[PDB]
């Protein structure tokens, strides 16, 4: 249109006129230039298959577990074994409460769910949220042979684990995030960690945390640095693809999917800093995917998916990093003439190797194409240029950090007001405390099962280990990402008064809308009555 | 070779039904390229190449058939 | 019969696949075979993802096991000793009583870790035959961690070869198969996990309100952040069938409309719920100045040969007509999408022209035959939904839009462009290409819906950097914060104007009668055949 | 120091009137264009009127409920931060400056 | 017959009285609803026992009044247009049209 001919406008009254082989082109507004090409298009054949057996035939063969109490609760939060197809059937809204096959909510069900809610205030409106897997089937076998005398069911174990998950997530939400004191402690710990070992996250350089991806200290109304409520990472909005910032909890892709793990960067030994996923789904350092040539970003405005995983040639792989020397991951090469040394991106960062993104913005760096104008200049400790100081100390720092990780992997933790309660794990996973054991015990009593407190403790330990296995990612798909967290007592007080007034407002609003529903049913009856009278008044 | 493959096949023929199903299971788990294994799950047949099977899974199957035949 | 051995040392067996896949038998025999694992069993090929996980866990707990490539470095901070403040203020103080925040009886011990790992290793022989192995296969023809190892995808009952590798979590992608629940859209590896999840997701419907329900088809107008998890799951499934759906995590804005094939199963004497099998979707932005009414669309391969793609585009355009706004799909487009939109714009323009013809022939006898009408781009756009650029680009493919060679611009009264229908037969066949198709068409009365009236938030629960009134309101209300008002207060009293009308049929009748009453053109001004190309 | 207290409450302050105005205008549209003589017309009209009425009532109800839960969790977190500060005062010796 | 007319039209009259009373109910109820902000911010009664919660306006119309820095008198009144809940039904819009 606008690229085709300007002698025609939309509202232009064009006269309609009608009396009483074709191979298609291909437009594209690319780099300001249209395209032209005959009709050649994807012809790949699709393939699927309707499997001949469902999980119906794969159901268990025997039900050896006799839940003789709250069986109604089980069967009503699980499944064990013109009227409906007319315009009269309304459009289900997002608030359609299930009144569907054989629900028949009884007083027994109501008493059961109220008992479940009274088990702990956290379990009001409870919902089984975890599905036991293959490895858990065996642990349930071992339990129900050791403690519960062949009477605990799979649904019982699922509900136990889900109560654990719910209670733990309530504690998680209400965990205080930061005060001035603990924030000072964290920043001092980070300053020490950097000044001793080195940091590939930008932390520690100053009390003002720097950008993780681009190592910058710029922050304006369009490129303002964000902070993550999962870890001490700070990334420019453009330099990290933060297209929007929710009001409370901002979690990086790692802190959102691999909730807190020190997951592996396929092109680096180090596992701290900013991360994105790949088209395959392994967390790759963003600084890596930037500086590695055959790695490229797909959606420059989101920077989200990393691509080029299989496009790297084995030369880069079999290259060696003179910093960490781990025989894995990819490695960039120096730009010095007659040089062939290699090293990981974050390795160079941590060791303080001379790096320069050039005059190319990070967009132009992830642009997937390096032009002769683009020069992503990284050097060696003997190839660094003038103005930059030799990084022998940086080599020492990186070697210290990584040999420290190694001596940690070899070392063991060598073991009344005083109370050294340990509730985490070296993987930052939870440890279900004694109150959680009591809660599970209450649940087992609720279901009427042989209930060894030692069995409760065993289930809690098993849940902690299940989370350590899953690797930070929650056992279930539960999320209330409202950030109570870093708020302050006074802010909570303002919000409570604000919510009081808003509760009054919403109460009168529900009054109005109840009147609205009543009047609407009235008007329905009005139309019905109008028909019921006019049918005979007009037509005998 | 620490296994006699002909007598191993003899013991395989001696194994009962569920023992055969378990052999199938372990082989489908530990199928590597150096082995030549084929499995028609749709119709349900299973063929293994003993000569390509490595000594590891061979001795494992040998222990299995010893346990399930004696 | 049940077993045989050839002389080449190949053992032919026969077993029942159902008994082979039965979960209880499978896990029992897995614990049986569990110890028989020869730790020196070769791994000269695809290293098991489950074994990678369990070895990661082993080297995490520092149980020395290096039978495979190597252990991984980042596992902890060196200061896990009694110096971490978290050991003296457990759970941020959320628990008060000592008898309730103590954990001496639950901090897992070495023996308990060994027990857990033992169950794990007894499961290893059960997982590969549960998740990684398929229930059916047909692989027709003509290190391994950098790219995917995903090989199938199971929705409601089918398997699917994924056209493109999606960014699932490694936990899921390094598997071979992956089940994805049709309703919940949760993605789990083990068919056992899927069995339990199918036992639990009794909410047989997708979330979000329902804005269209004809026969078996139905739409669900799932909002963008009333349920953000479901939408992230849907996006991660969609990346397996779109080449350029990169906006698959931060989906607060996108108002995902989701098509579904409702099914009424009462096979069991108890269950009769409407199983709402997810079929296709089209993510549409919530506020876009660039006039996009469909950002990213797909129907699933398992549901092709049913025209649901064309139906879903037709529904997007019905929605745009209802909004009385002009929109086109996002310009960076699928090469296949480019051709399907060529076809759809052609068919829509042909349909609009056919409506014009039938109306003019309703007015055939009373209106003089030599009198020709003058329709416009906007006249077509208010009828279809596509922007006028789209209408001309979908008319040129129909080859009914002719122009004049020379420009006698001295007199502005002269016609520049014309619409010259070559053959009503040609156009009726171009349109009848759908009649023989018998595709699901958008019965424009069933839609119950209204525009997405934004406040100051624009729908998102946060703030993003991106008509002009709100686009400036966003940037003005943006102001720095570390870790003039009252929009929409009048949208109810926008009826007092007649310029914009409510219903699509009203807009259609309005523009149609407006053009019928537009001044006619005699057949004599330009009857020169050569001058029109 | 503080923040715009509306930003934490975007849901009930903004998206409650958004959907409310929307469904109200929608009911208005249907009733205004309820062709009086049309039998299935008025049938669908009355049915969807009742529908959207239930919808708006349930929307304001659900927002009431979510604000109740938010009040409860807010005061809980208030007492929890009380706990946290009261405790963390003591460990100043161990925790660095 | 005529008896059917009597019974149906008396049902209709009663339901019409109920419907008009519900109309008036919503009318005066939103009247009080939008005057509550004026009697809640300037002279705070409900949203504040004493003058402490300076943000006591209204959900729908009040966006800045829910900010303590709002010290002006902009949202003290309203109009019959802003009365959204009444406008919902079409009968009320037609009556307002006749009365306009
Ligand atoms: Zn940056
Ligand atoms: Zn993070
Ligand atoms: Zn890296
Ligand atoms: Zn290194
Ligand atoms: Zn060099
Ligand atoms: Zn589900």
């Amino acid at each position: 249109f606008q690229d085709f001919y300007p002698d025609l406008n939309a509202d232009t009254l064009l006269p309609f006129i009608v009396p009483l082989k074709s191979v298609q082109t291909k437009e594209l507004i690319f780099k300001g230039r249209v395209t032209t090409e005959p009709l050649v298009l994807k012809k790949n054949e699709v393939e699927f298959q309707k499997c001949k057996i469902t999980t119906n035939e794969l159901k268990g063969k025997k039900n050896p577990y006799c839940v003789r109490f709250n069986e109604s609760f089980i069967s009503r939060y699980y499944h064990i074994n013109k009227e409906f197809d007319g315009v009269e059937a309304p459009y289900f809204t997002k608030f359609s409460s299930k009144e569907a096959p054989n629900i028949t909510i009884s007083t027994s069900t109501k008493s059961a769910i109220q008992k479940f809610a009274s088990i702990s205030p956290n379990l009001v409106n409870f919902k089984p949220q975890y599905d036991m897997d293959e490895q858990d089937e065996l642990y349930l076998h071992y339990l129900n042979k050791r403690y519960f005398k062949d009477q605990m069911s799979h649904e019982i174990f699922e509900i136990l684990m889900t109560t654990l998950e719910t209670e733990w997530f309530h504690i998680e939400k209400h965990i205080p995030s930061t005060n001035s004191l603990i924030a000072r402690h964290n920043i001092l710990r980070d300053c020490k960690n950097y000044e001793l070992y080195g940091s590939d996250d930008g932390t520690g350089l100053s009390m003002d945390q720097a950008c993780a991806v681009c190592l910058g200290t710029d922050s304006d109304n369009l490129n303002t640095i964000v902070f993550c409520d999962g870890c001490d990472i700070a990334v420019h909005q453009e330099c990290y693809g933060i297209i929007f910032i929710p009001e409370g909890k901002w979690l990086c892709r790692r802190c959102m999917i691999s909730k807190n793990n020190f997951a592996t960067c396929l092109m680096c030994p180090s596992h701290t800093g900013a991360f994105k996923q790949t088209d395959t789904g392994s967390w790759v350092h963003n600084i890596c995917a930037l500086w590695l040539p055959e790695l490229y970003f797909s959606n420059l405005h989101y920077m989200e998916p990393i691509e080029g995983v299989q496009n790297v040639s084995v030369s880069r792989w079999k290259l060696n990093c003179y910093i960490c020397k781990k025989k894995m991951g990819a490695c960039i090469q120096c730009f010095q003439r007659n040089c062939f040394t290699a090293y990981h991106v974050t390795c160079a960062r941590r060791a303080g190797l001379y790096m320069s993104k050039g005059k190319c913005t990070i967009q132009e760096l992830a642009s997937n194409q390096f032009s002769q104008k683009y020069s992503v200049e990284s050097f060696c400790h003997k190839h660094a240029p003038r103005g930059w100081q030799t990084s022998i100390e940086g080599i020492n720092k990186a070697r210290k950090y990584f040999s420290l990780l190694s001596t940690l992997q070899t070392e063991t933790p060598q073991h009344s007001k005083f109370n050294k309660t340990i509730w985490k794990t070296p993987n930052q996973t939870p440890v279900a405390p004694h109150v959680f054991a009591e809660i599970l015990q209450k649940v087992v009593d609720f279901f009427g099962l042989a209930n060894p407190p030692a069995g409760a403790f065993d289930i809690c330990k098993y849940w902690s280990m299940k989370r350590e296995l899953t690797g930070g990612t929650p056992l279930t798909a539960c999320f209330e990402n409202n950030s109570l967290g870093s708020l302050t007592e006074e802010q909570v007080q303002t919000r409570i008064d604000f919510a009081n007034d808003q509760l009054e407002d919403l109460y009168r609003l529900k009054e109005l809308t109840t009147l609205v529903k009543k009047r609407t049913q009235a008007s329905n009856s009005l139309s019905r009555s109008r028909k019921k009278v006019f049918d005979i008044v007009k037509s005998p | 070779g620490s296994v006699d493959l002909e007598k191993l096949a003899f013991g395989l023929t001696k194994l009962n039904e569920d023992d055969l199903v378990g052999v199938v299971q372990m082989v489908t788990d530990n199928k590597t390229p150096e082995m030549n294994v084929t499995n028609n799950v749709e119709e349900g047949e299973f063929i293994i190449d003993l000569y390509s099977l490595p000594e590891g899974l061979l001795k494992s199957l040998w222990d299995y058939v010893k346990k399930n035949t004696e | 019969p049940n077993i045989e051995v050839s002389e080449e040392l190949k053992v032919r067996i026969k077993y029942d696949s159902i008994k082979f896949f039965n979960f209880e038998r499978l896990i029992s025999k897995s614990s049986v075979i569990a110890p028989l694992v020869n730790k020196n069993i070769t791994s000269s090929g695809p290293l098991i993802g489950f074994q990678r996980r369990v070895n990661r866990l082993k080297q995490t707990w520092d149980l020395a096991t290096e039978n495979m490539e190597y252990p991984y470095s980042s596992d902890n901070t060196p200061f896990r000793d009694n110096d971490s403040w978290q050991w003296y203020v457990p759970y941020g103080g959320t628990i008060k009583k000592m008898k309730d925040f103590s954990t001496k009886r639950t901090l897992p011990t070495w023996e308990d870790k060994i027990k857990f790992l033992t169950f794990l290793e007894n499961s290893k022989s059960a997982t590969y035959i549960n998740g990684n192995v398929s229930l059916c296969n047909h692989n027709e023809t003509d290190n391994k961690v950098w790219f995917s190892q995903i090989e199938y995808i199971v929705l409601r009952n089918y398997e699917i070869k994924p056209w493109y590798t999606s960014p699932f979590p490694e936990h899921i992608n390094q598997n071979k198969m992956v089940f994805i629940c049709e309703f919940c859209l949760k993605y789990m590896t083990s068919r056992y996990t899927f069995y339990r999840h199918q036992l639990k997701c009794l909410t047989f419907k997708p979330p979000g309100n329902e804005i269209y329900r004809d026969g078996k088809l139905s739409v669900w107008e799932i909002d963008g952040r009333e349920n953000v998890l479901y939408c992230q799951n849907l996006c991660l499934l969609a990346k397996c069938f779109i080449n350029s759906k990169t906006l698959y995590y931060d989906v607060e804005p996108f108002i995902f409309y989701i098509l579904t094939e409702r099914e009424d199963t009462e096979n069991h004497p108890y269950q009769n719920a409407a199983k709402f099998h997810f079929v296709g979707y089209f993510s549409k932005e919530k506020f876009n100045s660039n006039d996009y009414n469909l950002s990213c669309i797909l129907t699933l391969p398992i549901y092709q040969r049913k025209g649901y793609g064309q139906f879903l585009m037709e529904f997007s355009y019905l929605l745009s007509r209802k909004e009385s706004k002009f929109g086109t799909p996002e310009k960076p487009l699928s090469d296949l999408g480019l051709l399907t939109y060529r076809t759809f714009w052609k068919i829509k323009c042909a349909e609009v022209l056919l409506k014009l013809r039938d109306s003019a022939r309703r007015r055939s006898n009373n209106k003089n035959e030599d009198t020709f009408q003058q329709v416009s781009l906007n006249d077509i756009a208010k009828l279809t939904g596509m922007i006028p650029t789209d209408v001309v680009f979908g008319l040129e493919q129909l080859q009914v839009l002719y122009r004049h060679k020379t420009r006698s611009l001295s007199s502005l009264d002269d016609f520049n462009y014309i619409i010259k229908i070559d053959s009503w037969n040609r156009i009726e066949n171009i349109y009848k290409t759908w009649s023989s198709k018998n595709y699901p068409r958008v019965k424009y009365d069933k839609l119950l819906w209204e525009p997405i009236i934004l406040g100051p938030s624009f729908g998102i629960n946060g703030m993003m950097n991106l008509e002009n009134y709100n686009n400036s309101r966003a940037h003005n209300k943006r102001r720095r914060r570390r870790r003039t008002v009252s929009s929409l207060t009048e949208y109810m009293c926008d009826y007092k104007n007649t310029n914009n009308d409510r219903l699509i049929y009203q807009a259609e009748k309005r523009v149609l009668e407006s053009i019928h009453d537009r001044k006619g053109i005699p057949r004599s001004k330009f009857s020169t055949e050569t001058h029109w190309e | 120091s503080d923040s715009d207290i509306r930003y934490s409450f975007l849901s009930t302050l903004d998206h409650l009137p958004c959907e409310l105005i929307r469904s109200l205008r929608l009911m208005q549209t249907i009733d205004l264009f309820k062709n009086e003589e049309d039998e299935p017309g008025m049938e669908r009209a009355c049915r969807d009127l009742l529908l959207v009425a239930t919808y708006i009532n349930d929307l304001v109800d659900d927002q009431i409920h979510f604000l109740k839960q938010h009040k409860k969790e807010l005061e809980i977190q208030k007492s929890v931060t009380k706990n946290f500060n009261s405790s963390l005062e003591n460990i100043k010796s161990k925790l660095t400056l | 017959l005529k008896a059917e007319l009597k019974k149906s039209l008396q049902d209709r009259r009663e339901q019409e009285d109920t419907f008009d009373n519900l109309q008036q109910e919503i009318y005066d109820k939103e009247t009080e609803y939008f005057s509550h902000n004026s009697n809640n911010n300037h002279s705070g009664h409900g949203g504040a026992h004493g003058s402490k919660s300076h943000y006591s306006g209204n959900i729908i119309k009040g966006f800045d009044t829910f900010s303590k820095s709002h010290h002006s008198h902009a949202d003290s009144a309203f109009n019959n247009n802003d009365r959204i809940f009444s406008l919902s039904s079409a009968t009320y819009v037609k009556q307002q049209h006749g009365q306009s």
